[PDB]
RNA sequence: AGCCAGGAUGUUGGCUUAGAAGCAGCCAUCAUUUAAAGAAAGCGUAAUAGCUCACUGGUCGAGUCGGCCUGCGCGGAAGA
RNA sequence: CGAUGUCGGCUCAUCACAUCCUGGGGCUGAAGUAGGUCCCAAGGGUAUGGCUGUUCGCCAUUUAAAGUGGUACGCGAGCUG
């Protein structure tokens, strides 16, 4: 998972959603899409 | 919003009955009960199911379109239901059910046993995908994830249990 | 062609300045020529949309003043060092 | 397209309609590509390039722009009833093209009801000048 | 990070500015203490480091023309690929 | 590196610029760089910013820059006291000027600018916004 | 059904290399396209490419429809080059002409979807344009 | 795209091999320059009289 | 925006390459049918092929969309 | 400053978690023995030796590892020196 303060919305086919107050980017496209903030 | 603003249908003969937010509904499939979210207010008039806000209450329509949502899904499941079917891809992959009991040979030192509610039932027309009908859509879903997350399968191939509809996206392990 | 709403400023100032600006209102000046100086206080947002037309530095304006219309035209101008705020909008009679 | 726009189409679908009278009726509801270059094709071998396909029939537009001429289209408009246009020459035998279009392959979504230009009943019309 | 080794003063004892740059490949470490002030310690470091790979770096030269050298009593006098008669120098 | 060719003296008090700056308006380019904040440009900051933009630009317009480390600051080598002295020559900077226009560009669309002007920020500590020649 | 037209020039029979099991994606036979494309090209020039499409189903029996050669080989032997152009916008490579472009404009006018010679005339002229067979 | 270095050198040989080595040099880079391969010359240490090459390395 | 559909013709543009046919990269990057087609924005192979997307046809329909200034939030934040 | 005993070692450990690592969530340039990893988790292991006036480090054999530290850079009204 990622660990990092500025995350950013990945691609035309991501999704920014919040869960439990952070950040969290999916994208079945890629599998590393999972982004996270903390 | 718009979701709370479409009105909502049933059957005829289909003894639905509101007691406040608690809202059941039976007939010749099933019941179907819940309460509801204490943020809604809901009306019969003798033909339609209506949803809203109650006074006073911040995610009012919002709550309101989720019940309309929720009211619509328990009303076709006792019209007819919701069916689902776990397929699995792969070499020799199999299962079978008794009743609502299930073997799993996956690839263990113990093959896996699992179990589903009253309200599933499965037959097996086949040996590699099971057929198993209801008319819970929730119910049934989480019966899907439950074996689904049994054995999350990989992203390389395709092998492992996934669903009807599914198409594997192929990540080739580079050589 | 833009009519605007503005008033007369009585007493001038800096500490009226700062009180003005928090109650959302900022100063300009009428002059011209040889007529009498008279000074306006503006509606911010209304002057900020109106003069992010290409055509407020150029065109002839109308001014409602005390129950008149004015005509004037743009001269110069001052601005907030660092902050989207017209220090200064100037006037000259048409 | 913006208002504008719409409002030099309608113009030149007034015009349109103003100069020609005679109608057909077809819709893409299963119309494939390959239908539609076939109908262009033959329009482009009967007659020039104006000739159109295009769909115009929405729940306001094509009722809205037909009042100055041929008002009766108002129970054409909706319901996916497109237009198509035969100026040159008198009972054009472009009418019965789309009925057979119709009948090779399609959805029979065109329904053939042909604006009644002869004032003449839904049925086709079997004798044209020749 | 570790303590400079003197004799010593009780300042030094506890001071880890003492900064080792060691090179993972070739195993070369070069040690830094000339300043109390430990980022120009680490950057003494680097340029030592720098330096003493620069002599790794030359005794590469000298060892491979060590190699060259010998081709010099190398030749072979006979089997000749090709043969050059005269001044005219015809190829053969 | 911009760097002067000669100083008017070799060190200098570390100074004040406090207040309202004067920097407010752009001179010379389309599109360019606020900061309302207070900081300190170094050399290598500059530098390096001007690179970024040309890498943005692929060498397409031109960069402008105002301000300049004009002012060889002592700060003090790591591990000396208060004393001995002022401390020695370290390096070269120019302090945050509120409505300042630090960098410039132009003959590249508004998104190409506020992108390089946002990489500023990602070479930079400093608080920015992004600002275009005044009319008059 | 499988719409896919891969043809080489006719004086070569077998177009293994360029495509080979392209051409035999399915079950059919290798030798029977060969001998169709022959067959249909035995009344016209060989050394040309002829593009054919083909629905292939499943009673091993192919329906297939022939195509005019061409217009790509047919500029090219118009301006008499066989190579295009190397970067056509810096230089000059051939005077075309227009009487010459709309009569290869006519030749193919039975083939093309077009009524109107004019139109796909310009489109002819605007393809030399673009490759660098400036009009 | 092969990246080569070659030595010509007299041995232990008199003039005679040296001149023989500058001649030789020259035939070399005409052949190779006629085969359309580059090349630059890195030492070209003199022998011990006029048009007398000792070694060359290409 | 979901929903049924087109998304082509010159064209398989030409190189240099091991084949480059829309996808390894470069050049012109346009002409026609113009409701629509961008020598290609994604997926892919060996070269394709094929599947998409941008854009536009058909429906539910009253609402929809992007800049700003301010009140309070969200994460950056792991001790002996 | 009319005195608050330093480095390392031993017993007891202490506690931190900021995890080295197994035990547990993901990326992978993660297919499976098998590792590169971004991390939760301190209940717990945190070896045995050679060299070293000395935590540091290299080496040999296990193997999860031989953590980074406050404990007045532990603990000397408990030991050593
Ligand atoms: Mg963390
Ligand atoms: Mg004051
Ligand atoms: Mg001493
Ligand atoms: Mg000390
Ligand atoms: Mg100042
Ligand atoms: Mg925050
Ligand atoms: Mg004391
Ligand atoms: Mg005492
Ligand atoms: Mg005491
Ligand atoms: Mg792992
Ligand atoms: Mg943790
Ligand atoms: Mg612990
Ligand atoms: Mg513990
Ligand atoms: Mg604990
Ligand atoms: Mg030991
Ligand atoms: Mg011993
Ligand atoms: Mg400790
Ligand atoms: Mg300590
Ligand atoms: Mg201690
Ligand atoms: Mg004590
Ligand atoms: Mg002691
Ligand atoms: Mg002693
Ligand atoms: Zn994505």
């Amino acid at each position: 998972m990622k660990v990092r303060a500025s995350v950013k919305k990945l691609c035309r086919n991501c999704k920014i959603v919040k869960r439990d107050g952070v950040i969290r980017v999916i994208c079945s496209a890629e599998p590393k899409h999972k982004q996270r903030q903390g | 919003s718009r979701v709370a603003k479409a009105p909502v249908v049933v059957p005829a003969g289909v003894d639905v009955k509101i007691n406040g937010q608690v809202i059941t509904i039976k007939g010749k499939n099933g019941e179907l009960t819940r309460t509801l979210n204490d943020a809604v207010e809901v009306k019969h008039a003798d033909n339609t199911l209506t949803f809203g806000p109650r006074d006073g209450y911040a995610d009012g329509w919002a709550q309101a379109g989720t019940a309309r949502a929720l009211l619509n899904s328990m009303v076709i499941g006792v019209t007819e239901g919701f069916t689902k079917k776990l397929q699995l891809v792969g070499v020799g992959y199999r299962a079978a059910v008794k009743g609502n009991v299930i073997n799993l040979s996956l690839g263990f030192s113990h093959p896996v046993d699992h179990q589903l509610p009253a309200g599933i039932t499965a037959e097996c027309p086949t040996q590699t995908e099971i057929v198993l009908k209801g008319a819970d859509k929730q119910v049934i879903g989480q019966v899907a994830a439950d074996l689904r997350a049994y054995r999350r399968p990989e992203p390389y191939k395709g092998k492992g249990v996934r669903y009807a509809d599914e198409v594997v996206r192929t990540k080739e392990a580079k050589k | 062609m833009f009519t605007i709403n503005a008033e007369v400023r009585k007493e001038q100032g800096k500490g009226a300045s700062r009180r003005l600006r928090a109650a959302n209102k900022f100063p300009a000046i009428i002059y011209g020529g040889k007529e009498a100086p008279l000074a306006i206080e503006l509606d911010h947002d209304k002057v900020m949309n109106m003069q992010a037309k290409a055509e407020f530095y150029s065109e002839v304006l109308t001014i409602v003043v005390d129950g008149k219309e004015i005509k004037v035209k743009a001269q110069d101008v001052q601005r907030h060092p660092y902050k989207p705020k017209l220090q200064h909008i100037d006037f000259v009679r048409a | 397209a913006l208002n504008l726009q719409d409002k030099q189409a309608i113009v030149a679908e007034v015009s349109e309609v103003a100069k020609g009278a005679l109608s057909a009726v077809v819709a893409d509801s299963r119309g494939v590509t390959v239908d539609k270059m076939t109908e262009l094709r033959k329009a482009g071998r009967e007659a020039g390039v104006y000739m159109r396909v295009v769909r115009n029939t929405l729940l306001r537009r094509a009722v809205e722009g037909t009042p100055f001429e041929c008002l009766k289209d108002a129970f054409v408009g909706p319901t996916l009833i497109a237009y198509s246009m035969e100026h040159p020459g008198a009972a054009a035998r472009l009418f019965k093209e789309f009925a057979k279009a119709n009948a090779k392959f399609e959805v029979k979504a065109a329904a053939f009801e042909g604006e009644l230009i002869p004032a003449s009943q839904i049925d086709r019309l079997a004798t044209l000048p020749t | 990070t570790t303590r400079s080794q003197g004799n010593g003063g009780q300042n030094v004892n506890k001071v880890n500015s003492a900064v080792r740059a060691t090179h993972l490949p070739t195993g070369i470490s070069v040690l830094a203490q000339d300043s109390r002030s430990q980022l120009d310690n680490k950057k003494l470091a680097l340029a030592r480091l720098k330096e003493k790979l620069a002599e790794m770096e030359l005794q590469q030269l000298a060892e491979q023309a060590q190699n060259h050298w010998n081709n010099h009593t190398q030749v072979q006098r006979g089997n000749p690929v090709r043969t050059f008669k005269g001044t005219d120098f015809k190829s053969t | 590196m911009l760097q002067p060719k000669r100083t008017k003296f070799r060190k200098m008090h570390k100074g004040r610029n406090r207040g309202l700056a004067q920097g407010t308006d752009v001179s010379f380019g389309s599109f360019g760089l606020k900061a309302v904040g207070r900081g300190r440009l170094t050399a290598r900051q500059i530098e390096a910013a001007r690179r970024a933009m040309t890498r943005a630009v692929k060498r397409q317009g031109k960069i402008w820059i105002r301000v300049f480390p004009d002012k060889p600051i002592t700060e003090k080598p790591l591990a000396v006291r208060m004393g001995k002295g002022k401390g020695n020559v370290e390096y070269w900077v120019a302090l945050i000027q509120p409505g300042k226009v630090l960098y410039e560009m132009d003959g590249v669309p508004e998104e190409l600018a506020r992108e390089a002007f946002k990489l500023a920020a990602a070479k930079l500590p400093i608080k920015t916004t992004f600002v275009t020649k005044t009319v008059m | 059904q499988a719409y896919v037209k891969l043809q080489v020039a006719a004086g070569m029979a077998n177009p293994s290399p360029p495509v080979g099991p392209a051409l035999g994606q399915q079950g059919v036979n290798i030798m029977e396209f060969c001998k169709a494309f022959n067959a249909k090209t035995d009344s016209i020039e060989k050394g040309l490419p002829i593009p054919v499409v083909i629905t292939v189903y499943a009673d091993r029996s192919f329906t297939f429809v022939t195509k005019t050669p061409p217009a790509a080989v047919l500029l090219k032997k118009a301006a008499g080059i066989k190579s295009g152009s190397g970067k056509p916008n810096k230089d000059k490579v051939g005077k075309i002409s227009r009487a010459q472009l709309q009569e290869i404009a006519q030749t193919k006018a039975a083939d093309m979807t077009g009524a109107d010679i004019e139109a796909m005339t310009r489109s002819i002229e605007g393809t030399a344009r673009s490759m660098g067979l400036v009009v | 795209m092969e990246e080569k270095i070659i030595q010509i050198t007299a041995g232990r040989g008199p003039l005679e091999c040296q001149w023989v080595v500058a001649k030789v040099l020259k035939t070399f880079l005409q052949e190779a320059t006629q085969a359309g391969i580059s090349y630059t010359i890195l030492s070209r240490e003199e022998g011990d009289a006029n048009l007398t090459v000792k070694s060359v390395t290409l």
